[PDB]
């Protein structure tokens, strides 16, 4: 004489995503020419 | 002149699924009935 019916359907979901970066850049020129030298007392020579 | 250049990369995925089902059934005398039941679980993983 009766009939019953009854659903339940549920469902979840989950994305995640972290990106990281890094980059450094170091440039040098170096360009010498030459050495100066002064004479400390210490040393004893004649141009001081 | 002297030029090095080096490079890495590494990529790591994973998955994995999960299915569960299950039901049941019966009547006497015209007094039916049933029942069913589900579960999932689906996980996933990328590393770059």
């Amino acid at each position: 004489f009766i009939t019953a019916n009854s659903e339940y359907s549920e469902s979840s979901s989950f994305k995640n995503t972290e990106t990281e970066k890094s980059m450094y850049t170091s440039s040098r020129y170096l360009f010498p020419q030459g050495r100066i030298d002064f004479t400390t007392p210490d040393s004893g020579f004649d141009d001081v | 002149a002297h030029t090095m250049e080096t490079f890495s990369r590494s990529e790591n995925e994973t998955e994995v699924k999960q299915d569960v089902k299950a039901g049941l059934e019966g009547a006497v005398k015209g007094w039916g009935g049933g029942a069913t039941a589900g579960h999932g679980n689906t996980q996933g993983t990328i590393t770059t």
